[PDB]
């Protein structure tokens, strides 16, 4: 029964001696609220629907349906569309359904009820109910001829059902379609680094918390954390993302002004040795001290905490986002050469860091690191300990990339900005 | 019949000894084909921000035979040979010793073309 | 005219069948402008038409895997087209496709207004590559090729963060594929006949570019759709589907006569003279089309005998009615309603429709035409063989593509759904002739089509 | 604290690898700062550092505890562009190896993005940081000028046999021996300079072997080093055993 | 008698025939495509369920003479010919010559009376213990080998290989057994022929991967080791494993993923020399364990893997350092770890009998190579190799798998080149050392045990070299339907 202490962004204490088990995706009510709001929320851009209806650009990139322009003002009376869509989405009056309009009436934010999530086997019945409700609201407010109903439908639904995705419909959720998963239970780790940095307003360790929250929700969904492995993944959650015992912040404030990766390595190896976690087992003839692990889950928790601390130090010192692909790799490599131990996640974090670098230096770029989610084929490999680092560095960038946080901010960040469990995830963990 | 032999010096041949070694391998009796390949010497930089810069190389103009002239071409090394007689399998190992000034490594058996591939 | 046996028209037995599907499956369209925006913004290098030209000689000769076999791979070139004449003239005349030159003025104006001022490159990878494995590595092949051509032509090192930003901006930011991924059972990848929508096949063939009669353009898409979708994706059983013996042509020209008689010239080109689509108009044209075709069958018994199976009678009546209703109203779903009314009228006139399942797409056909439910409603321009109703059985999709073309050809549109696809195949250097597809299978059944992708040079005689 | 910082090995090569990680090299040669930026080829020598974005002192940073907690480095604060330094290190007893040059850049330099291949080693940072890193690489014994050429593009030559004068094969002549001393006349991307850099004196063949970081059977056998063999065995056993049961 | 290059012309391993690396690519040489075409067009359907539906639900008598009639009907029908009388279009006979169907049974008594022109017999194609293993594995069941045209799979895709099969199976049953040509029996037969009794080597891939089913991502390593029939015709287990290494590095690293370095994993003989050395080393040390036999094998312990893998890598490192003959290519230093890891993996599997022992030997090899030379492959190389050593003996969801069921759709092995062929060789070596008749799928050992294939699955690397010098004739060419 591990008893982790969790501290916040600024390093002050939140709740003393919480159980490791209570931070699980399956037990904590807070992370349940994050994943339910991720499941049900969907944002519809009425300005996009209006341009689709007038111009004829619906259902994909480059597609234009000519001659069927349906000239209509959607942004001008978006409040009326808002209460109509609240009427059609909802199961009963006064349920857990709220659609609210964005500034200027250019968008609205559909949140499907909890019952439309309970009554469906997967997560994205919210998308379909919201898209159909918006479509029927548009039909009811035109007075359109029924031979112009399909145009007003595919302006909202895109090229679905011909395409497996909606593909151009202005109804858009955060998670991808369940057919576009990588494996069994990876649908909840399909939130890229730009979105999850925009959600938390580019705070670093308030971002690495969120991606670790989503990533260990994905790990607990896939059956990859049962029995004693559940302790292993959950201790990695506690130490890397959620700031266990101020470790990942102490390394930063100790190695901020002149620290490097190597000073971080010396810092956490000193901490691991001083904590009784790692012992020396056979001093070699050259004075080398080979090391053994007294408790391997807690040692991998220190290796994860050190990996996030090292990417904090290296990326924030550089004020650049591309340094994860070096930092995770060479940090875990020099850690293994320093101790004679395995790195974080027994080489998997170092491997996926090599994948990060191969991905984001030469071919198939994926932005820089901002288009990194754990659902991708090159990022899925580690069991939850690299995408927190990536999103943490994306929060620390100073504007080196062009696909900035402001590019998808109106898409996702303002959508999830009113939710304090989304905005500041570390303190909104209680149970 | 014609056995495949390759000479592998421990250092890449600078041209100042590549006149003598390759010319020595033309007094070796019974030769079919002489193959040698070293890394590229480019006249122009073909990559990076320095693309389109002209390079004169110190390792160029390697060979002067004398009965003919072999013009300027890239560095030499891994001199693969084709000889009818197996009695000069080891005399090529012998005459490599006198005009290459250092240790050379060695291998044997399958190095050069016999019958044509699909590009031919 | 040059018509031959159905035996040497089956798609494996016919070269041009295979070569137009190879041409469709090997082509991808890649956006080019926001890569230049990356190069301007955070590579410090000012993109010029000279840099564009040098990029084009790098990318066009790099297609055979250069810095594969030079000889085998030859059907490979990358061309450019822009909706912005400010740089369309400084580009070399051997790598450019002028929207002004190949089109009429109003069609080119519609194309430019649709795409704006953007630049797009048209990539055709070798056919041998698309024949060896599936045509789902066209994306990845052209991706590695244009990445190598940025790194070669514009002089950057490999392995930089700005190079990574350019790498994502190059190829997986604005990629236009022919089709997309497929659902559960028939889970093929991109650039397959399942994902190739009816508007895409309407835009791929180029008779709308080179002809002003919307009947010929519609029936041309009908022939191309019948062969591609039915024989490739679903095959067969009387494979020569509605592009021989011209009963469908006769019914279509009669329908155009009927429409320009009853309605005030509603079947000629121009969007001003289009009657709005009501049920009465659809009922009138569809019933008159079907009753005319049925009277032709019952009046000429040799044509009732030549089309021996009920599937092709139902398909040629429904396709003629559908293209008729689409020309008259300018609406593609009006054409779909005419198709299904023709199916029902044929069934009640003769008490027999098709072969067990030739009516699956038809009984849930008329009801799904004007729906706006989720998986039920879609304009016919965006539909394809991935649509839930149309997925699995033969004999239908060609008329479904021809209906969408008839909608956007009766009003004289420049394109059905994509101007990128329309301009991309508007280059005459393809081995296939997309301007006249149904003549090319006459050439492909007479052993006069010479496709590429063959391996004769690299194998013994 | 944990002041120790090391690597397995009782041989010469383990000592040199501990030196290369620790950066406890002894400096062998002189290149002036303007000559260093001259041979880096990114800008005009003896100029000011360009800026791809304005300084972070005056756009204002986001309110982040990490951003306030870690120093920006001189280069980022000024807002300089990111530039790089390249090195192809030879197999044949060159004093540095790509992974160990990468760990040199990792322990001893901030804001750094090292990268490893077989044949080269990216070090990417801001210009005022990459400048100091390439200074410390070029002056010390880590960069033997004959066994390590600074080659921004076409880095091929690391696995190639050395030239007969003990110099690693230079594809674009970004350094060469003239007059018995090693001579640098091009930039790392191989565009030349009006000035010519006295890059110093190359080591003899028997001297580089005394201070190299590669293991070679004809110099220092990997088989005879039971310490590093046992290290690889320890980490492999731990990886596989804790992949079965992480207990 | 003079010349220079900058590239070493590769002699194919074990053969005297030599090809430069830019015509050993899957565009120029034809057998590279032909072997994959033979993987594509082949499927196997099982006859017993169809026969018993004909038996009980029609009252029809199943007997060897009706079965001979049904296979002659099918073997006529398969090359795209009409067997049921609807006026369908027939594929032209000259384009379709590579189509046949052949049965193999677990009952020899049934196997006698079926016409031997349509029977692949287990006894004539295997030795005694091989045949006993396969007859005990498949039961007393009747299966049949379907090979659709190469032109059909070449034209559309490899997902039509099961569908053209089930479409031409049902017409054959109808024509030879006199059903209605459309009734409720034909659905049972053709659903047996498509999803009930169908077994196919290529499985479906997730849509995030942008490829479809029956594409070499789905073709598992044990499936490919069962496809190649070197274990049927030869006895030296190292030769078997390295033939599978060559075939896997060709079909996995060159076709399923497109600097084309990985040809050298089966060229120039380094891989062999190392494997023959360490099989001699195991025979000397562990009391002749790596020879053929079942009980002579050592149990797969961690220290056995450590000793064998470390010794094999230090031999490879000493060979390279002593003669760097295969080095000095422009993008050198990669395909330098692949051959060492393949040698160590085959060495670990040939001694233990466990395939994951071979994988652990592979990853120990990469660690030893990296920290001997301070460099490990090219940029993208050790994603999986740095992951893999902890992923081999695990039993998690997306991690636990024997090599035998692994394939290129495995999460670590999805996107990197130069790795999957060694895995196929390891999975073969785990069983060729004990002389197993099959590794995973016994159906594909029998199915590809046939000499009418234009490819020769007895020696794949010999066929790659044979096609590299233009005396290989493929099948799917449009020879007649094009002009001259």
């Amino acid at each position: 029964s591990d008893t982790v202490d969790i501290y916040d962004d600024r390093g002050k204490l939140l709740e003393s001696n919480v159980d490791i088990m209570s931070l699980a995706p399956t037990r904590n009510a807070a992370i349940k609220k994050i994943i339910l709001d991720t499941k049900r929320s969907v944002a519809v851009s009425l300005a996009g629907i209006q341009g689709a209806l007038a111009s004829g650009k619906m259902g994909g990139k480059g597609r234009q349906i000519l001659g069927r322009g349906l000239n209509y003002d959607l942004v001008g009376n978006a409040d009326a569309i808002a209460e109509n869509v609240k009427n059609l989405v909802q199961v009963d009056e006064g349920d857990d359904t709220s659609v609210k309009v964005i500034k200027g009436g250019k968008s609205l934010l559909i949140q499907a009820p909890s019952s439309r999530i309970a009554a469906g086997a997967d997560y994205m019945s919210a998308t379909t109910v919201g898209a159909a409700a918006v479509t029927q609201t548009i039909i009811d407010m035109f007075g359109t001829d029924m031979y112009d109903a399909p145009i007003a439908k595919s302006a909202v639904w895109g090229s679905y059902p011909q395409t497996m995705d909606l593909m151009g419909g202005n109804v858009q959720g955060v998670l991808s379609i369940p057919q576009n998963n990588e494996g069994l239970g990876f649908s909840l780790r399909n939130i890229m680094a730009n979105h999850i940095a925009a959600i938390t307003s580019r705070g670093a360790m308030n971002a690495a918390a969120l991606s670790s929250i989503y990533e260990q929700s994905g790990i607990f969904e896939m059956g990859g954390a049962v029995g004693m492995f559940e302790r292993h993944q959950l201790l990695g959650l506690a130490c890397q993302g959620l700031n266990a015992n101020n470790v990942v912040y102490d390394i930063v404030k100790e190695n901020g002004k002149d620290g490097t990766i190597g000073t971080v390595i010396e810092s956490i190896v000193g901490r691991a040795v001083e904590d009784g976690v790692i012992s020396v087992d056979k001093t070699a003839p050259s004075g080398y001290k080979f090391y053994k692990a007294n408790d391997v889950p807690m040692w991998n928790a220190y290796a994860a905490a050190g990996t996030l601390a090292a990417t904090f130090v290296n990326c924030g010192a550089g004020r650049a986002a591309q340094n994860v692909s070096s930092t995770l790799l060479y940090f875990n490599d020099i850690l293994e050469k320093e101790t004679g131990l395995p790195g974080c996640d027994y080489g998997k974090v170092q491997g996926v860091a090599v994948g990060f670098s191969f991905f984001s230096h030469s071919i198939y770029g994926g932005g820089g690191p901002g288009v990194f989610n754990g659902n991708h084929v090159v990022t899925r490999h580690s069991r939850g300990f690299a995408i927190p680092c990536v999103c943490a560095a994306v929060a620390l960038d100073a504007g080196t990339q062009m696909f900035t946080i402001e590019s998808t901010s109106g898409l996702i960040g303002d959508v999830f900005g009113s939710i304090e469990e989304f905005r500041q995830p570390i303190k909104a963990v209680a149970g | 019949d014609s056995i495949q032999i390759e000479i592998f010096p421990s250092r890449i041949l600078s041209p100042e000894t590549a006149q003598k070694l390759i010319s020595e391998l033309y007094q070796v009796d019974g030769i079919i084909r002489v193959m040698v390949q070293g890394p590229r010497l480019p006249e122009r930089v073909s990559a990076g921000p320095g693309t389109g810069e002209k390079v004169e190389h110190p390792l160029r103009k390697p060979i002067q035979i004398g009965d003919q002239v072999i013009e300027l071409k890239i560095s030499v090394g891994r001199i693969r040979l084709e000889i009818e007689n197996a009695e000069t399998k080891e005399k090529v190992r012998s005459v490599c010793d006198k005009m290459l000034p250092f240790s050379f490594e060695f291998r044997e058996g399958h190095f050069l073309r016999r019958k044509p591939t699909v590009t031919d | 005219d040059i018509v031959a046996e159905p035996d040497d028209l089956h798609y494996v037995n016919n070269a041009a069948m295979q070569q137009m599907w190879d041409d469709i499956r090997r082509t991808c369209i890649v956006g080019l402008d926001m890569a230049h925006e990356t190069l301007e913004k955070r590579l410090g290098k000012e993109v010029t038409p000279e840099t564009i030209n040098h990029y084009l000689e790098t990318l066009n000769h790099a297609m055979p895997g250069a810095a594969t076999h030079p000889a085998l791979v030859d059907d490979c070139y990358v061309k450019i087209f822009t909706g912005d004449d400010e740089l369309a003239d400084e580009i070399d005349k051997q790598y450019v496709i002028n929207v002004n030159k190949m089109f009429s003025e109003e069609q080119a104006a519609q194309i430019k207004a649709s795409i704006g001022k953007t630049t797009w490159q048209a990539i055709h990878i070798p056919t041998i590559v698309s024949r060896t494995t599936d045509g789902a590595q066209t994306s990845r092949w052209a991706a590695m090729q244009i990445g190598m051509s940025f790194i070669s032509a514009y002089a950057m090192c490999a392995g930089e963060a700005a190079v990574a930003d350019l790498s994502f901006a190059a190829k997986h930011a604005a990629l236009v594929s022919m089709g997309e991924m497929l659902p559960a059972r028939r889970a093929r990848g991109p650039n397959e006949p399942g994902g190739l929508s009816f508007g895409h096949l309407s835009d791929i063939v180029q008779t709308s570019r080179v002809s002003k009669d919307p009947a010929k353009i519609a029936l041309e898409v009908v022939g191309a759709g019948c062969m591609l979708y039915d024989q490739i994706w679903l095959g067969t059983q009387y494979a020569t589907a509605a592009y021989t013996d011209d009963i469908l042509d006769n019914n279509t020209y009669y329908d155009v006569d009927y429409i320009n008689d009853k309605y005030n010239g509603a079947a000629n080109l121009g969007t001003d003279n289009k009657v709005k689509a009501t049920l009465d108009v659809v009922k009138d044209i569809a019933t008159e089309s079907t009753l005319y075709g049925i009277e032709t069958y019952e009046k000429f018994p040799t044509a009732l005998e030549d089309h021996f199976g009920g599937s092709q009678r139902a398909t040629v009546l429904a396709a003629a009615s559908g293209v008729a209703c689409a020309l008259a109203t300018g609406n593609a779903n009006a054409g779909l309603s005419g198709w299904y009314l023709s199916m029902y009228v044929h069934k009640e006139a003769w008490g027999r429709l098709g072969f067990f399942g030739f009516d699956l797409q038809d009984q849930c056909g008329a009801t799904n035409v004007l729906s706006y439910q989720g998986d039920e409603g879609l304009p016919d321009e965006l539909r394809g063989p991935n649509y839930p109703n149309y997925a699995m059985n033969v004999g239908h999709q060609g008329g479904y593509a021809g209906i969408a073309q008839a909608a956007h050809s009766g009003r004289g549109d420049a394109f059905t759904v994509n101007p990128l696809l329309k301009v991309c195949f508007a280059d005459e250097l393809m081995p296939f002739n997309f301007a006249e597809p149904r003549r090319e299978f006459g050439r492909g059944a007479i052993r006069e089509f010479m496709p590429a992708g063959e391996r004769s040079l690299v194998i013994p005689a | 604290a944990y002041e120790a910082q090391y690597y397995p090995g009782a041989t010469s090569v383990g000592a040199n690898r501990r030196k290369h990680m620790s950066g406890k090299l002894e400096k062998l040669r002189e290149i002036s700062d303007e000559d260093l930026t001259a041979v880096l080829g990114h800008r005009a020598p003896g100029s000011d550092y360009p800026s791809t974005h304005p300084p972070l002192a005056e756009m204002g940073e986001p309110a982040c505890s990490i951003r306030e907690a870690v120093a920006a480095t001189p280069g980022a604060a000024a807002g300089d562009r990111v530039r790089y330094v390249q090195f192809a290190d030879s197999m044949y007893n060159a004093p540095a190896t790509p992974y160990f040059r990468s760990y040199f850049a990792a322990i001893n330099f901030r804001g750094v993005d090292p990268g490893t291949l077989s044949g080269r080693q990216i070090v990417e940072a801001r210009e005022r940081d990459m400048e100091q890193c390439a200074k410390v690489q070029m002056e010390t014994e880590m960069t033997d000028p004959a066994l390590a050429g600074m080659r921004g593009a076409t880095v091929h030559g690391h696995s190639v046999r050395l030239q007969e004068d003990g110099v690693m094969f230079d594809m674009l002549d970004r350094r060469r021996l003239e007059g018995g001393v090693i001579i640098m006349d091009k930039d790392q991307v191989a565009i030349p300079l009006d000035r010519k850099v006295n890059l110093g004196k190359p080591m003899s063949s028997e001297e580089a072997a005394k201070r190299t970081t590669i293991y070679r059977v004809d110099n220092v056998a990997f088989r005879d080093d039971a310490e590093v063999i046992e290290w690889v065995h320890r980490v492999f056993d731990q990886r596989t055993s804790y992949g079965f049961q992480p207990k």
